[PDB]
């Protein structure tokens, strides 16, 4: 199997387009990335109109020869790390599924499904979504998995649409210690109230930043807005090494000091925060209180 | 069913001009129609602010989220479900009237017909928008459609009142919309002189006294009431409070 987004349920073109690793390696957010992708397809020999078809109806000959085509074409452009070995589950005549696709569907179904009062309502909706995802586990239900797959596709589209705008507007401010980015305004901001959706967006941004020529490993701070509450949901993210690296420079994973910094600043200043999430690196802060807090985080020992 | 869009002559309705020479449609064509709505433009900057806000929101950057919530909060249904529901209702239900509704419709029709005659005898020209038995059939059909909406096998007063309200709106907006079209004016200036002379700022008098005085004189009741309510329409020195009894001079 390959590091591809729903390969067996979407077209091969959409899979290559929305795959995060290929996005990072080929800079698909501008037009040169699309030109290089069309170069990829032309050199492999798959017709564009053929590659824009569903995997079920896509041609049997190239389905059989896909492995050899990849092995012979992907060496030039540095994508040879996409090939891996995965687990495939088949039960009856319903079809075949893979672990990566299953976990993507589960995560999407967790994300989307169905002051203090509205916070409680949001947490209750999250609990209900958890129950729905739990119920979807059994093999007797597949309308609760097709919906998850389509929701995963929609959420990945939305994340890509927001990330390209962030990258082109260059909102990533580079400080001396850590990078900072704040989503002040935009479309569909109401989706990012979910911590897992925010983490997905941050993971894509981290991959995009790591797949660059910069030689600085700095933590990234991401914030959002929910106008009904007038609060900033801030998440701290650790840097990541490129997936194509040896194990010698992997003595220990990068540690996360954001929770410690947050708790120290909260214990020394009277900020109107609410640190209650199980993930200690995700906090809720006030719009008026963010900026001084940030300054403190800048001036404190990390 | 025919749904027609039209523009009046000279672009904007030009209410200063007479209604007769603003519409070029004959009486025959207008009678077949039974719901005619005059959409006049207005300026008070508050409706304008609201419309500007709505358009800036309805741009694709925001509405694409907000409208979605309308299918998530149950406020609105999708178009295809509406099509299915409307074809199902068309196929299944066909309501019927009740004698009390018939009496109400008969009385309302007599009232509107008498009002039309009242306007016509003053304007001394034929009305540009007619009221016929076709209009009574139209109100009956509107009531039947309103009852058909909720699959009710019988139509009652709840739907009749709404149908009459809609018909009254579509009538007062177009047909009875300023029927005068703008003794002559000699009595008007004479009547404007006395109230300035005889009634100073801040005091008030009973409507009965003035009506009695200017029916005793040559003005008579027909000239006074129109003059009184148009002095009110001028709205710069005349104000009504306390029902129709207190003629307050602002």
């Amino acid at each position: 199997d390959y590091y591809l987004f729903l390969l067996r349920h979407s077209s091969l073109y959409d899979s290559f387009y929305y795959s995060n690793y290929v996005n990072a390696k080929l800079s698909l957010w501008n037009e040169n990335g699309k030109k290089r992708l069309h170069k990829m397809f032309a050199r492999m020999g798959i017709p564009l109109s053929t590659a824009q078809e569903t995997w079920l109806y896509m041609d049997h000959s190239i389905k059989r020869e896909l492995g050899i085509i990849f092995d012979k074409n992907l060496d030039r452009y540095g994508l040879q790390d996409i090939i891996r070995d995965g687990f495939v589950r088949t039960l009856g005549y319903r079809g075949s599924i893979s672990a990566s696709e299953f976990v993507e569907a589960l995560t999407a179904l967790l994300e989307v499904g169905n002051s203090a009062q509205k916070l409680t309502n949001l947490r209750k909706r999250w609990v209900s979504n958890f129950w729905l995802s739990w119920d979807a586990l059994d093999d007797r239900k597949v309308e609760l998995l097709n919906r998850g797959i389509q929701l995963a596709q929609d959420l990945q589209r939305a994340i890509f649409n927001t990330g390209v705008a962030i990258l082109e507007k260059k909102l990533i401010k580079h400080l001396r210690i850590y990078r900072l980015c704040v989503l002040q305004d935009g479309p569909d901001l109401d989706l990012y109230r979910n911590p897992l959706t925010l983490l997905r967006l941050g993971n894509w941004l981290i991959e995009c930043c790591a797949e660059s020529e910069d030689k600085q490993l700095l933590p990234m701070v991401l914030a959002s807005i929910d106008e009904n509450t007038d609060t900033y949901l801030v998440a701290g993210l650790t840097p990541r090494y490129p997936r194509g690296l040896d194990t010698i420079h992997t003595k220990k994973p990068i540690l996360n000091n954001f929770s410690m910094a947050f708790q120290q600043i909260t214990a020394e200043t009277d900020a109107k925060v609410r640190i209650d999430n199980f993930e200690s690196s995700i906090i809720e802060i006030r719009r008026e209180d963010l900026s001084p807090f940030l300054e403190k985080l800048t001036l404190s020992g990390l | 069913s025919v749904l027609a869009a039209a523009n009046p002559i000279y672009g904007r309705y030009d209410d200063l001009k007479s209604p007769g020479d603003n519409i070029d449609f004959q009486t025959t064509i207008l009678s077949r129609f039974d719901m005619i709505f005059i959409v006049k433009d207005d300026h008070n900057e508050e409706r304008d602010i609201s419309i500007a806000n709505h358009v800036i929101n309805i741009h694709t950057g925001n509405a694409n989220a907000m409208q979605n919530q309308q299918e998530e909060n149950g406020s609105e249904i999708s178009i295809e479900k509406m099509k299915r529901y409307i074809t199902y209702c068309r196929l299944k239900c066909a309501p019927r009237l009740s004698p009390q509704a018939a009496e109400k419709l008969s009385s309302n029709f007599v009232t509107i017909r008498k009002q039309l005659l009242i306007n016509e005898l003053e304007s001394t020209e034929r009305s540009s928008i007619p009221i016929t038995i076709r209009q009574l059939e139209a109100i009956i059909r509107i009531t039947e459609s309103l009852a058909k909406l909720e699959l009710s096998p019988i139509a009652q007063e709840r739907h009749v009142d709404e149908a009459i309200r809609l018909f009254q709106a579509s009538t007062m907006d177009a047909a009875s919309q300023d029927p005068i079209g703008g003794t002559s004016l000699s009595e008007i200036r004479r009547f404007e002189q006395e109230l300035k002379r005889r009634l100073p700022i801040g005091w008030s008098t009973s409507y009965q006294t003035l009506r009695r005085e200017f029916v005793d004189t040559h003005r008579f009741s027909q000239l006074a009431l129109d003059k009184a309510l148009y002095a009110l329409e001028k709205h710069e020195t005349i104000q009504l409070r306390h029902q129709g009894q207190n003629i307050y001079r602002s």
